[PDB]
């Protein structure tokens, strides 16, 4: 397990929680996976920004 | 100022924009042509004049 897990990828919520990070109770009656998938984009509209660059 | 109000051409620089969004690049480069041209053009409002 040690071995899978220091080069599985895992979902955004279970990184989350590296930081306490929780998804609130209110949002649990909406569609928030389709929100963290399709619509929050972390690319620069326009195109790409020196700052903007995740090594 | 006359051409302005008989002249049916509208300038709208987010085209420029909307196709440098598409280009491929690698996020490990130093140097990212599609920034920098964006840069110097810097689309205003003021290119009527």
């Amino acid at each position: 397990l040690a071995g899978k897990i220091m080069l599985q990828d895992v979902n955004t919520v279970q990184l989350a929680r590296v930081v306490n990070l929780a998804v609130p109770d209110t949002w649990m009656s909406l569609d928030f996976d389709s929100m963290f998938k399709h619509h929050v984009k972390l690319l620069p509209k326009d195109g790409r920004h020196l700052n903007t660059d995740i090594p | 100022v006359l051409l302005q109000r008989i002249s049916p051409l509208q300038i709208d620089p987010t085209i420029i924009s909307n196709t440098m969004s598409t280009v491929s690049e690698s996020t490990t480069q130093t140097l990212s042509p599609a920034s920098s041209i964006l840069g110097k053009l810097r689309p205003s409002n003021s290119d009527f004049s």
